[PDB]
RNA sequence: GAGCUGUAAGUAAGCUUUGAUCCAGAGAUUUCCGAAUGGGGAAACCCAGCAUGAGUUAUGUCAUGUUAUCGAUAUGUGAAUACAUAGCAUAUCAGAAGGCACACCCGGAGAACUGAAACAUCUUAGUACCCGGAGGAAGAGAAAGAAAAUCGAUUCCCUUAGUAGCGGCGAGCGAAACGGGAAGAGCCCAAACCAACGUUGGGGUUGAGGACAGGAGUUACAAAGGACGACAUUAGACGAAUCAUCUGGAAAGAUGAAUCAAAGAAGGUAAUAAUCCUGUAGUCGAAAAUGUUGUCUCUCUUAUCCUGAGUACGACGGAGCACGUGAAAUUCCGUCGGAAUCUGGGAGGACCAUCUCCUAAGGCUAAAUACUCUCUAGUGACCGAUAGUGAACAGUACCGUGAGGGAAAGGUGAAAAGCACCCCGGAAGGGGAGUGAAAUAGAACCUGAAACCGUGUGCU
RNA sequence: UGAGUAGCGAAAGACGGGUGAGAAUCCCGUCCACCGAUUGACUAAGGUUUCCAGAGGAAGGCUCGUCCGCUCUGGGUUAGUCGGGUCCUAAGCUGAGGCCGACAGGCGUAGGCGAUGGAUAACAGGUUGAUAUUCCUGUACCACCUAUAUCG
RNA sequence: UAGAAAUAGGUGCCCGUACCGCAAACCGACACAGGUAGUCAAGAUGAGAAUUCUAAGGUGAGCGAGCGAACUCUCGU
């Protein structure tokens, strides 16, 4: 279920001068707690995880013409990183 | 001017929710009345 | 690929599923990174996984 | 009944009369683009691009393998397999 | 208990009810005493013993 | 049987004659809320117990199952209290809950405006609303009947008949039997009485009978199953016959000459097509599932006593009967009283006598009948965008705390061929050049009336 | 039509420089002026992305607009200790059994839910365009777990 | 009452957290002279949180330019 929890890498400005601390951020599955989010990144990427900080992010409001909806509610979690790294790239 | 609508999102949900309209039969009946409208919202 | 499925025994379905789950794991992180490029591997594996549990359950209720 | 690779005669539009291959097969149109038929000139934003643009399948006709001339197609059996035939000859149809 | 009128000298029509009347008794119900509402003309009649 | 990855263009990356997309039958998966049921809760969330399993030295975390209440069964255990019971714990069952087109149906409960040219009896009306219970129908039903020469369960249609009658005899309300039809079906108990250890079997079921002395069936009349066949439904397949010229952007139109027809229904195709396409008449077709069905089978069968008791019935108070308590029989409810036992009992519109018909106080029963959210196939001297659904693109937008109210908005072209390129302009917008039959068809796109707003000027 | 009419919603602005097709209205600067028991700062409710950056100027802005709480594209909210839950109860709500009621239901025992109150372990500094007692640094505390020697 | 340590190392979940917030974002159909609970409380003067001017900090109010008639409104003599 590791590969479950761990949707896909977030890359932006902020998470790439978080990188330069050790600090890996994901988008995770809405329904999983920090401890599940720091399991699933030991199994997968075979490193030691200092802390996981881990946040909710509201549906945006978002339209494409007459057509006005919401994006999807999302979870994410910043990883601290003890020992090894994590080449996304 | 003080006007009547003052939100309350706790008042709100507790006197007109989904809930409290299960609570009764009249209310079980709002919602009957509003699913066969075809409401998209059928309580707060 | 459901008739080369239904060749291998039931721990090798469990066998296959897992790395087909990590293929398309890694899929998923290659698009992110905007690297993948070759979008349609993803529902190929999608559909294989599929498949292999369709097997699965079938044999887990012949057998019940 | 008209496949891609057909020699078909063209019988109703501007360019009735003409002969052509069955390029391309839109069946949920019911439209067929035939070679040399039906030419759009179009303004190619980044020329003039000349193109074929389909026309209604009910605007061509088969030829006849043995008459050359055009033909309603039907179906036979022949050791389970549908094969066109002409209804002018009877002929199969390639 | 049955609905009807109560109706007035000049025929004015109220809607009433008939109650039974029920006395509070104990009458061995399903073989465990046990003090129920019973009518009074159900206890003439018999089906139904006290204590 | 060649395309395909929805609407739905666009690429990108792919799938597909080693048979894809697609259609039908059957399977598998099926998050969370919701009767929602482990507990809580402001629905779609929070917090747990127990058992089992991952993981960790270990805790934290996770996975899977299970845990509502009331019923049901069966194992204990235990009061006041001695036996007991109430109660309590545990296992097993998974019976109920909630929803609806809940339109039709049965029941409980039940208005008012209104009419009476006021109004109270009466009417609206046992209607509206509310509540309960179900079914594919429901209800009714096998004479204590209709009647007055006899019929033979119920229901429904016609008629009787706006009659008889009811009625501040006002306003109004308003039958039934006979006759003609649709459909058609009859049955099971309780009792006496036998066999056995009061409870089970046997027996019996009515207008005088009972006690005693192969043919019928799961539609009632008892109830579970199999074999084979049939048909139909849910995908589909085949399916006759036209060419030429003219005008046109385009022919199906006109003209000339042909053809098919168990097919001249319809729709499409660049204008109006029986013969171009999809079809039509007609014929063919099912691996699977679902029905309805026939046969075989399979089942079962060969007046001494009794005859429904707190009943019928009666008084008082009400209700239902077309009928308002009246000459009011007939049916039901509350309260109170309260029979008879084939020499019996009930009805025939108060009541009595005779006569005639029937045999209450237990139950079951198809069909003819009611309705349509639906499904399949069709139809219309029905609408055609202010119409027709509120809604052709929406119970949305919007309004309201809420219940609730509730719009506006269809059309380029045959085909996007949706205006390359040049010029003014920041753009918007234009003038050319092209596409097109048409661009005063350029997307605010068929036609484009009137109000209204401008420019020019013949007379004034 | 009324009609280029009424209005354009409490107030002090001036100039320089810039940008631009276009500037009283945008940016920057200096001077001037207004509030200051507040026109300042921080919490709560309520709203729900309006926040930040880059790009834009059709509509919205009572004028203008190069600007914007407007449009397009991409981003932004980090907690063992803050507030709430895994703690407690009040009013009130609900309520196994139970009592009552034509139906529907009403009431109520144990119990439960329920803060506006009770309990409860973290502080200072730094840092971003946008977060900070949450991130970083420094120094702590609390509960539980394990390892190396009475509880009630 | 019945009843039946230090030290070292490790672990610590969910929800909220942006922004406005005495308002241009809340309640008032509006970028509306109104309504909106609590907290912080500088200096001069003063009894004072009155008054006037200032500090911290914020702000110049989303139409302007002229003219300086009647009349209307607010203000002074
Ligand atoms: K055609
Ligand atoms: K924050
Ligand atoms: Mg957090
Ligand atoms: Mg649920
Ligand atoms: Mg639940
Ligand atoms: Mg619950
Ligand atoms: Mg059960
Ligand atoms: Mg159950
Ligand atoms: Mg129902
Ligand atoms: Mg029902
Ligand atoms: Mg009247
Ligand atoms: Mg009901
Ligand atoms: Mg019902
Ligand atoms: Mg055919
Ligand atoms: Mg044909
Ligand atoms: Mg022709
Ligand atoms: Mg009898
Ligand atoms: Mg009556
Ligand atoms: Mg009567
Ligand atoms: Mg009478
Ligand atoms: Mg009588
Ligand atoms: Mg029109
Ligand atoms: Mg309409
Ligand atoms: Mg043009
Ligand atoms: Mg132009
Ligand atoms: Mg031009
Ligand atoms: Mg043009
Ligand atoms: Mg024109
Ligand atoms: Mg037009
Ligand atoms: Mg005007
Ligand atoms: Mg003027
Ligand atoms: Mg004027
Ligand atoms: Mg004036
Ligand atoms: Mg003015
Ligand atoms: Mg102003
Ligand atoms: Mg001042
Ligand atoms: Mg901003
Ligand atoms: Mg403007
Ligand atoms: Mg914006
Ligand atoms: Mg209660
Ligand atoms: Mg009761
Ligand atoms: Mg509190
Ligand atoms: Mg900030
Ligand atoms: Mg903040
Ligand atoms: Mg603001
Ligand atoms: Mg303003
Ligand atoms: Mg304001
Ligand atoms: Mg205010
Ligand atoms: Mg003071
Ligand atoms: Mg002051």
């Amino acid at each position: 279920e590791a590969r479950d929890i761990l949707k896909r890498p977030v890359i932006t400005e902020k998470s790439s001068e978080a990188m330069a601390e050790d600090k890996y951020t994901f988008d995770v599955d809405t329904r999983v707690n920090k401890t599940q989010v720091k399991m699933a990144v030991e199994e997968i990427f075979n490193v030691k995880v200092a802390s996981v900080n881990i946040m909710n992010y509201k549906p945006k409001k978002k339209r494409m013409g007459r057509y006005q909806g919401y994006t999807n509610k999302r979870r994410k979690a910043i990883v601290t990183l003890k020992e090894g790294s994590i080449d996304l790239f | 001017v003080k006007r009547t609508y003052q939100p309350n999102k706790r008042k709100h949900s507790k006197v007109h929710g989904f809930r409290k309209r299960m609570s009764t039969k009249n209310g079980r009946k709002v919602l009957a009345r509003r699913r066969r409208k075809g409401r998209k919202v059928l309580s707060a | 690929k459901a008739k080369e499925i239904r060749d291998l025994t039931t721990s090798e379905i469990e066998e296959q599923i897992k790395s087909s789950k990590e293929e398309l794991f890694n899929l998923r992180f290659q698009l992110a990174t905007g690297q993948l490029e070759e979008t349609a591997r993803i529902r190929t594996v999608r559909k294989t996984i599929a498949r292999l549990k369709t097997v699965a359950r079938e044999r887990e209720i012949e057998q019940s | 009944h008209i496949k891609k690779g057909d020699n078909v005669k063209v019988i109703a539009g501007k360019d009735k009369g003409k002969e052509g291959k069955v390029i391309a097969t839109l069946p949920k149109k019911d439209r067929v683009v035939v070679e040399g038929v039906n030419i759009m000139k179009k303004h190619q934003k980044p020329g003039i691009l000349e193109t074929e643009a389909a026309i209604h399948v009910s605007n061509v006709q088969l030829l006849d393998p043995k008459t050359n001339e055009p033909t309603r197609v039907g179906y036979k059996f022949v050791d389970g397999k549908k094969v066109r035939i002409a209804k002018k000859s009877g002929e199969e149809i390639k | 208990a049955s609905t009807g009128n109560r109706r007035s000298h000049a025929l004015n029509s109220t809607k009433r009810r008939w109650n039974a009347n029920l006395q509070k008794v104990r009458i061995l119900v399903d073989g465990k005493p046990k003090k129920v509402w019973v009518s009074a003309r159900a206890l003439k009649s018999g089906k139904v013993t006290r204590v």
